[PDB]
């Protein structure tokens, strides 16, 4: 253990302790640990791209970095600090624990009962919410789905980035086919056309469904990429249950899973709607 | 050397000097603006009439388009004319805005073009205002646009030429929707106020609009109304006991047009010497006294009334002329006999047209039309334009003719409808709810709550109790009294439910009625009440009820309810006595070690039948396994149960398994999921496995029992004795080294269904040993996890080839 030196910030690995590991990326490793100057649970992204990137290729991950840094929002995880030391990048994250909305899903599927529409939408617009907060500063999220959305005991929704190191695995892609989870991709990711803003409608609308449905819109058994493929391209899947859920719920989805990447809506949109929807079954 | 700011004030106090906004004003008595009552506003603490449009907590964001929402009757337009006239006596915002522009919806066209002079227009009298001067700078002007619902005419929101500029003249549509998406005079403020179900074609148009629902009266509001109305104390009195005594007009009369409704009927039945009965229950009879008392002191002109009605809401007509009502067979006599009795207004605001007093009254017209004895007069033309907002909903008309079709008929004018055509829209009624009822809808025009509302306007069993045979599954979301009166009548009458779903909003124990109904019905199986703030003083009431003999709920739900520990002991007393629940789950509460240990009471208790319990992060330590272990071994009934997300490590586990381990312990089920367990707590789960036949399903996911713990754990899975059918091992720490074990697992055990590996690093050689080894003639039938998951092209299509090589595996499940 390093000794403590706070006069560096946050700008050095021996101010934190690692407590254990939390999670892993492809790119990239995620560890719970302590902050030495100030007690606070913290969660350290440890990116290895010394093995794939040299001086000059790495330059392409600071823009990435800087972006990231300059967001600031309740349902945001928040950045604090970032840097390079012993060859390796540390990515200092706000720690959420407490849960996510997979184990949620799965304890629902355990007890075979479906998410109440109200306690779909307690959820869903706090999402929509952290969203409009980084499209308004045109910033991509690029990996919505149940893994990056954390829960904390009250019930607050933050929406983190871990993913699989998806904002260094840019020039990649040949690797996606084992990288990622093509499940939550619109046909332009897939096609690889480039992502744009809308592109996390799509993954948005599908995360909706899944809660809804307490399954992925596109899941199969045994269903490999090339099915998986034209079945998302066809904009093929099944419709959510007419007495459990609400027209506007449906409508929503459909609108958000647009194979037509020009005929989504955009997050305000969601939103705004996410709002009334909730507004109208918020238990207080 | 003269501003226009103070001519404005000056002829806005002098235009909002009455509520009424007109002469002839009950023998033109003057309206009293001290007459307004405070009403309840709450934002999407109260909140204030001003500081509106101030900037937010954090960045300071403004605030330029405040929109009001609420039921019609509620007062939306008073409240606008109260916030002028505020303004214009320099109180209210005084200091934020020079110009407030007060604009109703009904008195603009949407079809044909004109320029902004709608500021000219509401300006004073003055013809050629400085509209091009300070009138023109943005920001310093307040739109106020009531009535967004009465818009008469088609409106889209999908609006190509928006058009700015308001020198510009455009479409009243297009002009409209500019002034509201703030593309026309940017920068300025705009209130709006709104029926929550013109929302569906208002929300689009709003960008970043700031929210705030108008309530109507509390009990003293209520009582204040009254006493202010009626001057004569005397009078106030007589009023205010007879609304005590009918106390479901009371609950009607939250809502200002209903109490004005009610002691214009009774002032005139005082002027008129009469005995002051008021016996209505439904808004229906409350417009057919109101009538009635008014009218029937005649059907020669109702008939034409009733068209007139009916036509203009086809034809979207608001604003009659002299031509409309001769049209109708309208004029002089009758036309002055409704001005004398408040039926109609002459619009006297620099106007020549005549109209209802209320909306309302216009439906309550035109539904009338329907059953009397020509835009159709058919009911399925009706219905079928009941979602449409270019028919203005249609809602009063539909729900007032609910109520007005019905065999307990009365006479007074009454009499003059056909029987034979009120049979015949009965049936067509329950028709349209069996669709309606099929299809669950929020924010439309249907919503569950508003059919009850149908049902509960038309009181009639026969009627009802077979309407009701529509809804297998209830879920409503009631926010006021009025809201639970009306669910309790359509549950109590309804035998074919089986799932009731209580989205409780705001305004606690108070609830009663509907409980007190619930325990009452034959069918209902599964109360949901799960996500709402049923606090401890909620749950004893609950749980009173839930002592009734006839309760039948076999499955409870009140997961993050908010309860305390103390709601355990109302349960307990509930579980004792209660034979018939079956499930519950208290899942997301704070019911700690000591709650717990009073449920555990219940559950001792006997003829508690309860078998399955759901703990899930009930902040429960382990110190709680000494008497929950108990109940293992000395309730029978139990075989389900989930304690995960708890401070119940290995100490805790082994309690329970020391009971667990007894082969006469009927458990099936273990949650034991984020108990922060490791290897060691893998001993006394041996023991169990190898002890227990009865147990079928063990969830280990969320624990840390690495290799070692796998390993222990198989020695007791392995055992000729295991009957366990499913294990549940996502996260576990586990590493590739665990694979042989895991690997002899597959091969050995007889009993195991299903071996559900989640995220660890079993490694790409684990996934590849298990796929030769399983082909050996696995007892296996379900998948192995291996989700979340990274493997490498010849593992992949190693697990690919088992896949199509073993179809004896429905799943097995690849992470791509
Ligand atoms: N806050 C209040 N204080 C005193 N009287 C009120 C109040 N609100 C409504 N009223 C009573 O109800 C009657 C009708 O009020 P009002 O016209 O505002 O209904 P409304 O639904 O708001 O009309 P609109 O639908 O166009 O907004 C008035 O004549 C008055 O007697
Ligand atoms: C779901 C819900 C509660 O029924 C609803 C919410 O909002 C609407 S509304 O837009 O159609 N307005 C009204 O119903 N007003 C209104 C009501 C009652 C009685 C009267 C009026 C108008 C004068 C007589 C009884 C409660 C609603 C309805």
């Amino acid at each position: 253990q390093k000794a403590l030196r706070p006069d560096m910030g946050y700008n050095t690995l021996a101010n934190f302790r690692i407590e254990k590991k939390i999670g892993r990326g492809q790119f990239s490793e995620v560890y719970r640990a302590a902050c030495l100057l100030d007690g606070v649970p913290v969660a350290l992204m440890m990116v290895q791209i010394f093995d794939l990137m040299d001086a000059k290729a790495r330059a392409d991950c600071i823009k990435e970095i800087d972006l990231l840094k300059q967001l600031n929002h309740p349902n945001v995880i928040k950045y604090y600090a970032s840097f390079i030391e012993d060859n390796e990048l540390n990515i200092v994250l706000e720690l959420a624990d407490a849960g996510d909305l997979s184990r949620m899903i799965k304890h629902f599927k355990k007890q075979k009962r479906l998410i109440p529409e109200r306690t779909v939408w307690k959820y869903f617009v706090q999402l929509c919410s952290a969203l409009e907060h980084m499209h308004s500063r045109r910033v991509m999220h690029r990996d919505i789905k149940p893994a990056n959305v954390f829960i904390t005991a009250t019930g607050v929704v933050k929406l983190g980035d871990l993913g699989l190191g998806r904002f260094f695995s840019s020039k990649t892609t040949a690797a996606h086919s084992l990288v990622g989870t093509p499940y939550y991709m619109s046909p332009e990711r897939i096609h690889e056309n480039g992502y744009n803003f809308k592109s996390d409608i799509w993954s948005l609308g599908c995360l909706l469904y899944e809660m809804a449905a307490l399954q992925s819109p596109f899941y199969g058994d045994k269903m490999n990429l090339y099915s998986l493929c034209k079945k998302i391209e066809q904009c093929d899947y099944p419709p959510l249950p007419s007495d459990h859920y609400s027209e506007e719920l449906r409508q929503l989805v459909n609108m958000c899973i647009n194979p037509d990447p020009e005929k989504r809506p955009d997050v305000t949109y969601v939103y705004d709607v996410a709002k009334r929807m909730h507004a109208c079954t918020a238990s207080s | 050397k003269k501003d226009y700011r103070k001519k404005y004030r000056k002829y806005v106090r002098s235009r909002f000097q009455c509520i009424e906004d007109r002469n002839a004003r009950l023998g033109e008595s003057v309206s009293l603006n001290k007459r307004y009552t405070r009403l309840r506003l709450i934002k999407e603490s109260p909140i204030k009439m001003e500081l509106l449009f101030d900037p937010d907590d954090e960045h300071s964001e403004p605030v330029h388009t405040v929109v009001f929402q609420g039921a019609a009757g509620i007062g939306k337009t008073i409240l606008a004319r109260k916030m002028m006239l505020d303004w214009a006596s320099g109180t209210l915002y005084q200091d934020r805005f020079d110009y407030l522009f007060y604009i109703h919806c009904r008195e603009v066209s949407l079809v044909t073009q004109r320029s902004l002079g709608d500021l000219i227009m509401s300006c004073c009298p003055d013809p050629n205002p400085p509209i091009h001067k300070i009138v023109r700078k943005p920001s310093r002007i307040l739109f106020l646009m009531d009535g967004f619902d009465e818009l008469q005419g088609a409106f889209d929101e999908h609006i190509g030429p928006l058009c700015t500029d308001w020198q510009k003249a455009e479409r009243g549509d297009i002009l409209l929707s500019s002034l509201i998406r703030k593309k026309l005079l940017p920068e300025a403020s705009l209130l709006i106020t709104t029926r929550p179900v013109a929302l569906e074609k208002l929300q689009h148009l709003l960008d970043h609009p700031r929210h705030v629902e108008i309530l109507g009266f509390s009990e003293a509001k209520r009582k204040e109304y009254f006493f202010k109305y009626f001057s004569d104390e005397a009078q106030a009195r007589a009023a205010f006991s007879l609304i005590q005594e009918n106390e479901v007009l009371f609950t009607m009369c939250f809502i200002p047009l209903v109490c004005w409704i009610v002691c214009t009927g009774l002032k005139q039945q005082m002027e008129s010497g009469k005995s002051l009965a008021q016996t209505s229950k439904t808004t229906t009879a409350v417009y057919v006294f109101f009538l009635s008392s008014l009218l029937q002191p005649l059907c020669a002109h109702l008939w034409g009334l009733c068209s007139l009605a009916a036509d203009g809401i086809w034809n979207q007509k608001i604003l009659f002329e002299e031509s409309d009502l001769r049209n109708h067979g309208l004029q002089k006599a009758d036309v002055s006999a409704f001005l004398r009795m408040n039926l109609f207004q002459k619009e006297v605001d620099c106007e020549k047209f005549y109209s209802f007093i209320h909306m309302t009254f216009q439906e309550f017209f035109a539904a009338m039309y329907y059953l009397l004895e020509l835009p159709s007069r058919d009911v399925t033309v009706l219905l079928e334009n009941y979602g449409k907002f270019e028919k203005g909903y249609l809602i009063f008309v539909v729900r007032f003719l609910f109520g007005l079709v019905n065999q307990e008929r009365t006479s007074y004018l009454e009499k003059k409808l056909s029987c034979k055509i009120s049979q015949q829209i009965r049936l067509e009624l329950l028709k349209w709810i069996e669709v309606k009822a099929k299809a669950k809808k929020l924010q439309i025009q249907p919503s569950q709550l508003e059919l009850f509302y149908c049902l509960y306007e038309m009181q009639e069993e026969d009627f009802v109790q077979r309407a009701m045979d529509y809804f297998p599954k209830i879920e409503i979301n009631l926010s006021t009294r009025m809201d639970h009166m009306v669910s309790s009548f359509c549950i109590e009458n309804c035998h074919r439910v089986e799932s009731l779903s209580l989205g409780f909003l705001h305004n606690s124990s108070f609830c009663r009625g509907l409980f007190s109904v619930l325990s009452t019905s034959q069918s209902l199986t599964e109360l949901d009440l799960s996500d709402n703030s049923l606090g401890d003083p909620g749950m004893r009431v609950l749980c009173e009820t839930l002592q009734h003999p006839g309760c039948n709920i076999r499955r409870l739900w009140l997961g993050r309810c908010g309860l305390s520990h103390e709601c355990c002991f109302d349960i307990s007393l509930v579980l004792s006595s209660n034979q018939k629940l079956v499930e519950l789950d208290l899942s997301d509460n704070a019911l700690g070690d000591f709650g717990i240990r009073l449920l555990c009471v219940g559950l001792k208790h006997l003829l508690c039948n309860l078998k399955k319990l759901w703990l899930v992060s009930c902040c429960l330590t382990s110190a709680c396994c000494q008497d929950l272990a108990s109940v293992l071994s000395t309730s029978h009934s139990l075989t389900r149960l989930y304690v995960g997300e708890n401070a119940l490590g290995d100490s805790g586990v082994a309690i329970l398994c020391e009971k667990a381990k007894n082969p006469q312990c009927n458990l099936q089920k273990l949650g034991l999921v984020n108990s922060g367990l490791t290897s060691v707590c893998c001993s006394a789960l041996s023991s169990v496995l190898s002890t227990n036949q009865n147990l079928t399903h063990l969830y280990l996911r969320g624990n840390t029992l690495g290799d070692k713990g796998i390993k222990l754990l198989c020695e007791g899975l392995l055992h000729p004795d295991c009957k366990l059918q499913v294990l549940e091992l996502d996260n576990c720490n586990l590493t590739s080294h665990c694979c042989w074990d895991l690997s002899t697992l597959l091969t050995s055990s007889q009993s195991l269904r299903k071996l559900s590996l989640g995220n660890n690093d079993l490694g790409d050689l684990g996934v590849m040993m298990f796929c030769e080894v399983l082909k050996q003639q696995s007892c296996l039938l379900q998948n192995l996890g291996l989700s979340e998951m990274y493997f490498n092209y010849e593992t992949k299509s190693a697990l690919e080839t088992l896949q199509e090589e073993k179809p004896e595996l429905t799943v097995v499940f690849e992470p791509s």
